[PDB]
């Protein structure tokens, strides 16, 4: 999987702080309050990056994030080291690719009254040259269908 | 507690001595054992939801008592200390009922506060009246006494029935009742937070969202009425719950069902303005529900780049690769901003979109190879992608990979995707063909698209469209399986496995999908179906011996390529041709293909060149002419050289040559006489140098052309043909040429054609040319008597009317005109041919003669028409004077009027109806109020002719009578005076419900009417009392209708023909994308007029008018509804007492004043919000509103009809239909043409503007009015013939009606004038729909005339009786 | 191969005459069960013999099953048409002029009971898969919202295979299967803005009081009541419901020489009652408070028909009885007159409860709307009840009046 944002992270933290318990023991005090993975998983993968937030990465990097928050805490990464430098980069590499795909796609008076299509016509035993009026040809479909009928 | 439960669940015995068992323990030895109690807890609360009773209460009766007797420490514990967990998709909210009202006090008399509903004891007549009646009262057998006396005893019983009482049964009984006890803590929950003061209030909310997540509190997520959605709803239902996360809110919406509460909540939070997050989450769960348009207006109100926003307007209306083009640009200026210096971080969310949307677009142009190379980038592998569009391109080893990479981290929504991805490995991969699990993965995806589904809201929208589409697929990887099946070497070759594989190739190229779906779902269909027929066709490649016939894989190959014929179709249709191209050059690389799929292929090539051709090139299109004469004619058929030949015209007509397309159309036609495209577009080709160089020898041409196409065909697509036909009888001569022309073919066209016509050519039937239509409307009559009849019955009686004003000075009978014989013959010869269905026909309408009611409603509406007709012209005198008198028609009006006041074929019922209404006339109430009336009606006396002293009379006389109307029957019994329709039956004849003929159906599953039903209701709609008759069919469904009293014989016909207008476009609307998708439909009621004064029109109990709800919010209020009207004219008034004339800031304060006084602008929204509670309902309510609004307000706006007055907009509650009242073109009756100027375009008042809450106008509202100004504006639909044959017979009747006051000779109008102005007026309706349909630059001019529609700049110029302000 | 010639002659004799007799029989269900026995029988294996004699019968039958299932009927009744219609002993290639006539009975299957639905399911995947797409498409335009809804509301069925063969018919319909629906869904809304009937509760230890709305907990009772599946302690629990409801919905404010010194008057047996008409006709729409009580008053009326519940139902209900009419008669007769009852009054709008002005009171013609609903109701038993009703009003009347025939002067009988 790819690796994890630090913008990412720090939002984890946050809905995990939002969920009104403490990293101590994920069961404080009214106990109705358990920790809701599935929620801040949600929040999580409305980032910057692909959702990469199933059942187990929610947990695993929130226990990663345990021991370095009990070096520079999370809050403080994220505020500090090029705030907003290191997703801007990624959607720029984005960006990039994106521009690159879309660069290399593909981009995608010689009159000739050949006599064939009309040899096929007078085979046909109609002239192409002289237009027969719409009455005359509905005066012929209607002996026709007379024929037909006899 | 952990097995006993789930290996004997059916043994109740063995589980109530267990749970009797954990009750002993947790009642007896508490003091020495209390941290068992912590493990057997799941033990507990199994036993409180048992289906027991006895076991249930004593269980509770523990529960209850480990706590104090507070509601608030009651609801503090289950809100924070008690875990629900362990019940398991149980509705614990019953148990919270249970401890709510259990605390409550029980010790007390029962009673209720509803004194409005009291009922009244027996001694209650002693206090009500006076007092000395009842104090000489007081002062005044045994059989009496001993029942006075059981009596008291029984009353004395009851009141000792304590509240207590009723608690524990409503409990017992909200137990059983999952449905009908969420209502229960829905609607109780907010009243205990209405007891609950602010310090509690406070807390109790702070820690409900913490409750609201409540972590492990999501085995309910599947539960239907999920927990947490009552809970939430409860909490939102409160006055002040301000509190709530959006995110959370979001989450509840989706993973529960409480998408619409959430969408809801979350816009009402967001309309009331660090904050940025709840429009983020706003447009997330937009962009989850699948809603196109709310999001793009939401993110147009959001969009900083101004790129953005004509990228999404372009994604939204089907230009895919502008939009692309544009998110390149968007995105590339953003990377340049960039790297000049860093942005917000609020901008990654517009990142984001133009990831997501570039990525969809890419994947609907059919760009898979690049879409490939992308996502398989080696520094941001994006695995979904990948695995989503490496199938597509048979890269089966980095599909595996990808699925792999998935699996392990997919959404469980997409559950059933990563199945079906399985599924195609399993099937196609080269090295790993396992056919054993296969049925194994189509069951579990079914089941988890299932349970999916089951998470969505119970109203089908476009929500459930993904998992409708997924079906079929999953339906097809099913038959897949049998097929590779039946193509391994064991089977191949067997008959048996052979005519299923026959029979799967010919279900497959018969089930398609829908246009409405996007070019994705076609895609992954096609390409899907692809592979299997390439497997048929290599199978049958190394098998030479088994079928040696050279036919089985020649079945695959035809497969392959009509498939792909049809995706190019398919994408053709929606407006590329970029993809065309590209699918036509990717199956020309085929070493042989068909002689009949080659055709088609090139057929749909011309047909590309076609719909390209309307600014065509010179380089370009004779390109394309050069490719057209490249192709062979050796190999193929007959029929296919005329198509070819007709196409070859077709696309040379469309240059100014004329000549040569001519010479191709009659070679098409006499190649193949039976085709009928080439013979319609020769007609065409007719019509126009029939048009331009007026030669008579090309109109009758022209006509035959028009008739033979339709004579072979289905009457759908015959229809804009026969209208083309019908318009060009206006340009007939003396001599009558092309009249004998379309009388000598019309021999062989089939009469169900003409149903849609009938009204068209009945106003040609009153012309010169009179004897021949007469001929062909009785032919074509002898099928369908009843569609015939009726409207010549219309017909002839408006003529006799019209006869007996125009011999007034002649009197008794008069000889008939040309006309009245000419149509009344058909009507005998009718009557000859079907005796006992006119007879029925003419017996019902004699019977609903008898609903001419009554004087009062007649008076009444009268009076109504006179105060509308008042403030219509009072508004024209409003700036000028505002001082002014009565107009001279308006005074003879109300003179007739009072001096009438109400009262004014050899049958009876006429004649025992108006002696009835003299025998009613002899009572001396209706004279007194006749007597009372006169005495102030007068206007011979000073001071009484002023124009709003008239407004003000009529006023007091309107109160008056509505407050003595509101004493009379409500509904009568039919068999009371209706004795034919109460004893008519199906075995009496087999008539059909009216407005049936006037739509063809396929089938001729036509509902005859059973038998009327008894009961006929009386509705106050159309400011009268109208008569609603009910007719029962043999299905047993229920039909309503008004017999509405027209009094207008002229406004009434003219009213309804919109209305054909409107059915006409419909069929238009559902063939197309953008219309289709958005489910664009106009609703038009079925009208019949059965006399010049009477007509029946459909309709449905549940259908309020904008006035209706206005009046109904002010009586609620206890106002009067004239009140705003009233005003504004005090105002002109007082202001122009100086000599001022009103200004523009008067108008403007004016209305500002009224809207915040007594109109406030969120009346509707209030009125909305409390008539539909439930959040589903109120969204499907709102969004069916917001696209018919839109779709009516296109037509009156295209259409120069009427102003669209606030009652004539009829709003369904039963399903949110908008219909208005009986549009009518306002064709000026001065110059006869259309001047539908007004200062606003569309009624989009401020009232509405609030109810569509400001972003469906921006979004669904915008977008379906650009869909449907681009959906007309197509001409393969020819929408202006359908245009000037409607007013044709528009102009005809202004016309009569202009010479009709000067004084056959004057029986015609002219030869070139009428046509002359029906081509003026049509250009006007024309130009509009252009300037609408214009989609440059990603703008149109829909955003200028919206935002000019709800202008206060222009609104308070409008009239104050079409009320700006509601 | 010998049953089948002498079956053949009397087919169509045992047929037509089921079906014209059962039109005007006593207990028409036995001659429905022979029907479905017969067609059991005749599409059990490949007869081939009375096949051509049972096509010329589809004609007649056909609609004639079809007029049956589409009008009112018990439930089982419905059932047993709607499922020997649609099972007929016919093959798709000679039923083409006749199918039209099974959408109807189809649409009402598939709305059905578990049998039913699967039944209706069943005859859809045998006619979508034995006949091309288009022509079936063009078959059910008439009637396709109905099915669609059905077929969406039975997804979320709880058997596993119901759903599971409704999202396989759904998925071959195709891309017709999401077509836009002109009949659009329905969707409920309330239609007044008063609120019904509620209960009042109090709380000591905040110093306040809640209402407690009671209309869908009157209409719960009633359903459970109803039903013939619901426990009888649940049973007992709704009319618990029930009567609570009506005793809490009265004053009770009446004293023993008080009502003797009302009722014991010289005019209420030498005055003349006035003699006008009660006509539901200018009554307007039922108030929720009116529908609620009439509710209320349906579900005792049918508890003093449960056996178990009928010792101390039928005693209320008989009390409550008289108390109505007893304040009926005193508030329409004596020496006290309402302004709407006195000499030379009209019908109107004042005899009924509203959301007008109406009566002062609620209304106590109530009564008449639940008997008469009781004695319309499904179940025949109820008329029972309606009987003992109308018995004890004409006799208290007759009571509290004297000279019985003077008794039915009371606009109360109109
Ligand atoms: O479906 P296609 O082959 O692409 O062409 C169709 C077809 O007309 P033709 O098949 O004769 O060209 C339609 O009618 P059906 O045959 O499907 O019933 C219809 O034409 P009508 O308007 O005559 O119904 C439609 O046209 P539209 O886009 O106006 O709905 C469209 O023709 P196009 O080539 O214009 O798509």
């Amino acid at each position: 999987n790819p690796e994890w944002l630090i913008s990412e992270d720090w939002a984890l933290l946050q809905a995990v702080k939002q969920l009104l318990e403490l990293p101590l023991n994920l069961t404080i005090v009214s106990p109705a309050h358990t920790p809701n993975w599935d929620l801040v998983s949600d929040v999580v993968n409305s980032c910057s990056r692909i959702y990469r937030s199933s059942k187990q990465c929610r947990n695993r990097y929130e226990n990663v994030i345990i021991p370095r928050e009990e070096p520079l805490r999370t809050s403080q990464i994220y505020a500090q080291d090029e705030n907003a430098t290191h997703t801007q980069l990624y959607t720029s590499h984005f960006d990039l690719m994106k521009m690159t795909a879309g660069k290399r796609s593909p981009p995608i008076n010689p009159f000739q009254k050949n006599p064939k299509h009309a040899s096929v016509l007078a085979e046909s035993g109609i002239n192409y040259d002289k237009p027969l009026p719409p009455i005359q040809v509905a005066s012929l479909r209607a002996e026709r269908i007379a024929k037909e009928k006899k | 507690m952990t097995y006993i439960e789930k290996r004997f669940p059916e043994d109740l015995e063995l589980n109530a001595q267990f749970l009797d068992l954990v009750n002993y323990v947790y009642r007896d030895e508490t003091l020495s054992g209390s941290e068992l109690t912590a493990k057997l807890e799941p033990a507990f609360l199994s036993g409180l939801r048992c289906a027991q009773p006895l076991i249930r209460a004593k269980f509770f009766e523990v529960f209850d008592n480990s706590m104090k007797r507070r509601v608030y420490e009651r609801l503090l514990y289950v809100t924070c200390s008690q875990n629900w967990e362990a019940m398991g998709n149980h509705f614990w909210i019953k148990q919270c009922i249970e401890l709510l009202l259990a605390v409550c006090e029980k010790s007390t008399p029962i009673g209720t506060s509803c004194q409005g509903a009291m009922l009244p004891s027996i001694t209650n007549v002693i206090n009500l009246a006076d007092s000395h009646d009842r104090a000489a009262f007081a002062m005044v057998g045994n059989q009496l006494h001993m029942l006075t006396n059981r009596h008291d005893k029984f009353l004395d019983t009851l009141r000792e029935v304590k509240t207590g009482a009723l608690l524990s049964a409503f409990v017992q009984l909200c137990h059983i009742s999952t449905t009908l006890a969420e209502k229960t803590w829905v609607q109780l929950f907010p009243r205990l937070w209405k007891i609950l003061s602010d310090r509690q209030q406070h807390a109790l909310a702070g820690e409900i969202s913490p409750f609201l997540c409540s972590g492990s509190h999501q085995v309910q997520r599947d539960c239907q009425p999920s927990a947490l959605n009552c809970f939430v709803e409860a909490m939102s239902q409160c006055v002040p719950p301000i509190p709530i996360r959006p995110c959370v809110l979001k989450y509840l919406g989706k993973t529960h069902n409480l998408w619409f509460r959430s969408t809801l909540m979350l816009e009402h939070q967001a309309f009331e303005k660090p904050q940025q997050e709840i429009l983020d989450s706003l447009a997330e769960l937009y962009s989850l529900l699948q809603e196109e348009d709310m999001w793009a207006g939401l993110w147009q109100k959001r969009c900083k780049y101004s790129e953005t926003a004509t990228a999404i307007a372009y994604e939204q209306h089907g230009f895919f690769e502008q939009a692309q083009e544009s998110y390149e640009k968007a995105m590339d200026k953003a990377k340049k901003e960039h790297e000049r210096s860093n942005a917000s971080p609020a901008i990654f969310p517009e990142y984001q979109l133009w990831e997501d949307h570039w990525i969809r677009c890419s994947k609907e142009l059919n760009q898979w190879e690049a879409l490939t190379e992308y996502g398989q980038s080696k520094g941001h592998i994006n695995p979904y992608l990948v695995l989503e569009c490496a199938w597509r391109v048979s890269n089966w080893t980095a599909m595996k990979e990808a699925l792999v990479q998935v699996e392990v981290s997919c959404p469980k929504e997409m559950a059933w995707k990563v199945n079906m991805y399985r599924g195609y490995l399993a099937i196609c991969h080269p090295e790993e063909q396992q056919l054993s699990f296969i049925e194994r993965l189509v069951e579990m995806a079914s089941s988890l698209a299932i349970r999916e589904w089951r998470r969505l809201p119970h109203v089908v929208s476009h929500v459930h469209t993904p998992l409708l589409q997924a079906a079929q697929q999953i339906i097809e990887l099913q038959e897949a399986a049998q097929i590779n099946a039946g193509l391994q070497p064991t089977n191949l070759g067997r008959n048996n496995s052979l005519h299923d594989m026959k029979t799967v190739v010919k279900t497959w190229r018969n089930r398609l999908p829908i246009v409405s779906d996007d070019l994705s779902h076609w895609s992954s269909i096609f390409m899907w179906r692809q592979h299997h027929y390439q497997a048929i066709v290599t199978a049958y490649e190394n098998s030479s011996q088994h079928d040696p016939s050279s036919n089985n894989a020649m079945l695959g190959v035809h497969a392959s390529a009509s498939a792909i014929i049809q995706y190019g179709k398919i994408a053709r249709k929606q407006g590329l041709v970029n993809v065309a191209l590209d699918i036509l050059s990717r199956i020309h690389t085929i070493p042989t293909v068909p002689i009949v799929d080659c055709f088609q292929k090139i057929r749909q090539q011309v047909k590309c060149y076609l719909q390209l051709a309307g600014v065509m090139g010179k380089n370009e299109c004779m390109q394309g002419l050069e490719v057209i004469e490249s192709t062979n004619l050796k190999y193929f058929t007959k029929e296919m050289t005329a198509e070819f030949y007709a196409l070859k015209g077709m696309f040379l007509a469309q240059i100014n040559k004329s000549e040569e397309a001519n010479k191709a159309f009659s070679a098409a036609v006499q190649m193949h006489d039976v085709l009928v495209k080439a013979w319609a577009m020769w007609g065409d080709y007719l019509e126009n140098i029939f048009v331009k160089e007026r030669q008579l020898h090309l109109g009758v041409s022209a006509i035959t052309c028009y008739l033979h196409a339709c004579r072979h065909q289905n009457e759908s697509k015959s229809r804009k043909y026969l209208a083309k036909v019908l318009w060009l009888l206006s340009f007939d001569d003396d001599k009558n040429t092309l009249a004998d022309a379309v009388d000598k073919y019309c021999i062989g066209v089939p009469p169900i054609q003409w149903l849609a016509w009938i009204p068209q050519l009945l106003t040609c039937l009153v012309g010169s040319e009179g004897k021949l239509l007469l001929n062909l409307i009785s032919q074509v009559g002898r099928v369908y008597p009843q569609a015939v009849y009726f409207p010549i019955r219309t017909l002839y009686l408006t003529l006799k009317i019209e006869q007996r004003e125009r011999y007034k000075s002649d009197p008794g009978p008069i000889r008939a005109t040309a006309p009245m014989w000419r149509c009344s013959r058909i009507m005998h010869m009718q009557r000859e041919l079907h005796p006992t269905l006119l007879s029925s026909l003419e017996g019902i309408v004699d019977q609903m003669v008898w609903f001419r009611e009554n004087w009062h409603e007649e008076v009444l509406r009268q009076l109504q028409q006179g105060l509308a007709k008042c403030y219509s012209v009072a508004f024209e005198k409003s700036g000028a004077v505002s001082d002014a008198k009565i107009t001279p028609h308006t005074l003879n009006f109300v003179k007739k009027l009072v001096s009438t006041f109400g009262v004014g074929f050899s049958s009876a019922a006429s004649e025992s109806l108006a002696r009835r209404a003299q025998a009613t006339a002899q009572d001396p109430v209706f004279q007194k109020l006749k007597g009372q009336f006169t005495t102030d009606f007068d206007f011979s006396v000073p001071g009484s002719m002023k124009l709003h002293n008239l407004i003000s009379k009529l006023k007091k006389w309107i109160k008056i009578l509505e407050a003595k109307t509101k004493q009379l029957p409500k509904f009568f019994l039919i068999e009371e005076k209706c004795r034919f329709l109460s004893n008519f039956s199906a075995q009496t004849a087999e008539v059909e419900i009216p407005g049936e003929f006037l739509m063809p159906k396929p089938t001729h599953y036509y509902i005859k009417i059973a038998r009327f039903m008894p009961r006929v209701e009386i509705v106050q709609k159309h400011n009268t009392a109208a008569r609603r008759l009910y007719i029962r069919g043999h299905n047993g469904k229920i039909y309503p209708y008004l017999v509405m009293n027209d009094a207008c014989l002229t406004e009434s016909r003219r009213e309804e023909r919109v209305l054909q207008l409107l059915r006409l476009l419909n069929p238009c609307l559902e063939k197309r994308k953008e219309t289709t998708k958005r489910h664009l439909f106009f609703t038009v009621p079925r009208v019949v007029a059965v006399s010049p004064q009477m007509r029946l029109v459909e309709d449905n109990p549940s259908s309020l008018s904008l006035v209706e709800i206005y009046k109904q919010r002010c009586a609620k209020k206890g106002i009067e509804h004239d009140n705003p009207i009233s005003r504004y004219y005090d105002r002109l008034a007082t202001v122009q007492a100086r000599g001022t004339q009103a200004s523009h800031q008067v108008l403007r304060d004016i209305l500002k004043e009224v809207q915040s006084n007594m109109v406030p602008r969120s009346m509707l929204k209030e009125w909305a919000l409390h008539t539909f509670p439930n959040a589903t309902d109120y969204w499907t309510f709102r969004k069916m509103f917001t696209i018919q609004l839109a779709l009516i307000g296109f037509a009156e706006f295209v259409l120069h009809l009427n102003r669209l007055n606030p009652e004539m907009l009829q709003i369904a509650q039963d399903t949110g239909k908008l219909n208005v009242a009986y549009f009518r073109f306002d064709i000026n009756d001065a110059t006869g043409d259309l001047d539908a100027n007004r200062p606003v375009p569309f009624r989009l008042t401020p009232n509405i503007s609030e109810f569509l809450t400001t972003i469906g106008v921006s979004g669904p509202l915008t977008a379906s009015m650009i869909a449907v100004a681009r959906c007309f504006a197509q001409p393969n639909f020819k929408v202006d013939g359908i245009l000037k044959t409607v007013l044709r017979d528009e102009i005809i009747a202004w016309h009569k009606k202009t010479q009709e006051d000067t004084s056959g000779q004057p029986e015609n109008m002219d030869s070139q004038q009428l046509v002359s102005l029906v081509q003026k007026a049509v250009t006007a309706i024309m130009t509009r729909l252009h300037n609408l349909a214009q989609f440059e630059g990603g703008e149109s001019k829909v955003n200028t005339l919206v935002a000019a529609a709800n202008s206060l700049d222009n609104l308070c110029r409008m009239d104050p009786a079409w009320h700006p302000w509601l | 191969a010998e049953n089948e010639q002498m079956l053949k002659p009397h087919l169509h004799k045992i047929v037509n005459s089921s079906m014209e007799l059962a039109q005007t029989a006593k207990e028409p269900y036995n001659y429905f069960l022979l029907l479905r026995a017969l067609f059991r029988s005749i599409g059990g294996g490949s007869h081939d013999l009375l096949y051509q004699e049972f096509l010329p019968l589809l004609p007649n039958l056909l609609q004639g099953l079809n007029m049956l299932q589409s009008g009112l009927h018990k439930q089982h009744m419905k059932d047993l048409f709607v499922e020997l219609c649609l099972t007929v002993p016919v093959r798709l290639s000679s039923l083409l002029p006749y199918l039209p006539m099974l959408m109807d009975p189809l649409v009402s299957a598939l709305n059905g009971s578990q049998t039913l639905v699967s039944q209706g399911l069943r005859t859809l995947e045998l006619c979508v898969d034995n006949l091309q797409p288009d022509f079936l498409y063009d078959h059910i335009q008439p009637v396709r919202a109905e099915l669609m809804q059905a077929l969406w509301r039975t997804l979320r069925n709880p058997a596993d295979s119901i759903s599971h063969v409704a999202y396989r018919v759904l998925g071959k319909f195709g891309g017709s299967n999401r077509k836009m629906l002109k009949e659009s869904q329905k969707l409920h809304y309330v239609v007044t803005e008063v609120q019904g009937p509620s209960i009042t509760v109090e709380f000591s230890d905040c110093k306040a009081s809640l209402q407690l709305p009671m209309e869908k907990a009157i209409e719960t009772a009633l359903d459970c009541l109803k039903s013939a599946n619901t426990e009888p302690y649940y049973r007992r629990q709704a009319w618990e419901v029930i009567k609570c409801f009506l005793v809490a919905m009265m004053s009770l404010e009446d004293n023993k020489h008080a009502l003797y010194q009302l009722l014991a008057h010289p005019n209420f047996t030498e005055k003349t009652i006035p003699n006008v008409i009660i006509s539901h006709r200018y009554k307007a729409q039922d108030t929720p408070a009116r529908k609620t009580f009439e509710q209320a008053l349906t579900g005792a009326f049918m508890s003093a028909v449960i056996k178990d519940l009928r010792p101390s139902a039928l005693p209320f209900v008989a009390s409550l009885i008289r108390h109505y009419t007893m304040v009926a008669v005193a508030q329409q007769c004596g020496p006290f007159l309402l302004p709407c009852y006195q000499v030379g009054s009209q019908p109107s709008t004042a005899m009924f409860h509203s959301e007008e002005n109406g009566s002062k009171g609620m209304d106590p013609l109530v009564l008449i709307d639940a008997i008469a609903i009781c004695m319309a109701y499904e179940e025949k038993e109820l008329c029972k009840i309606g009987e003992v009703a109308l018995a004890v009003i004409f006799d208290v009347a007759s009571i509290i009046l004297g000279s019985k025939e003077r008794a039915c002067q009371l606009p109360l009988f109109s």
